């Protein structure tokens, strides 16, 4: 743990984004992200005017549609909620802008696609580190707070087609600014 | 394109 090496250290913190989730009619907590918009600034533009709703659209009252345990939750499709929905902010679909990030582990935060180039309100959230994904998924955050939160809906009880069994949903959402942009660790 | 301040090492 020399600290000369540890400061050679990932991505910029530049703003947050807070959601807090009910599992049926019980409210389960808050999960806090911590965005990379200086490392991909469209992509993180697009979750965050999704979460305040800034557009008359957004991911306040969608749901989480699908959640593997010790794999991932998925949610963002706030137009069918089934994974074939959503939009960006940019149109239908936007391109993948770099994969400058790796899914380094648990928590971390990634567009969900259809292919090459077809990125568009659908994200996951990492429960392990998806290292098969890197490359073909753009990461744009991490969770920085409630990961236990995402924890209780890892677990939630899921029908065959991986759909929670109690309907997981975003029950409010926004923006919380960073006045001094932070490192964290990749990992 | 990288950014070492801004995406990490
Ligand atoms: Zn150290």
């Amino acid at each position: 743990g020399p600290l000369g090496s540890d400061e050679k250290k990932g991505p910029k913190v530049t703003v947050k984004v807070y959601f807090d989730l009910r599992i049926g009619d019980e409210d389960v907590g808050r999960v806090i992200f911590g965005l990379f918009g200086k490392t991909v600034p469209k992509t993180v533009d697009n979750f965050v005017a999704l979460a305040t709703g800034e557009k008359g659209f957004g991911y306040k009252n969608s749901k989480f549609h699908r959640v593997i345990k010790d794999f991932m939750i998925q949610g963002g499709d706030f137009t069918r909620g089934d994974g074939t929905g959503g939009k960006s902010i940019y149109g239908e679909r936007f391109p993948d802008e770099n994969f400058k990030l790796k899914h380094y582990g648990p928590g971390w935060v990634s567009m969900a696609n259809a292919g090459k180039d077809t990125n568009g309100s659908q994200f996951f959230i990492t429960t392990v580190k998806t290292a098969w994904l890197d490359g073909k998924h753009v990461v744009f955050g991490k969770v920085l707070e409630g990961m236990e939160v995402v924890r209780k809906v890892e677990s939630t009880k899921t029908d065959s087609r991986d759909k929670p069994l109690k309907d997981v949903i975003i029950a409010d959402c926004g923006k919380i600014e960073v006045e001094k942009p932070f490192a964290i660790a990749k990992e | 394109d990288w950014n070492e301040d801004m995406d990490g090492e």
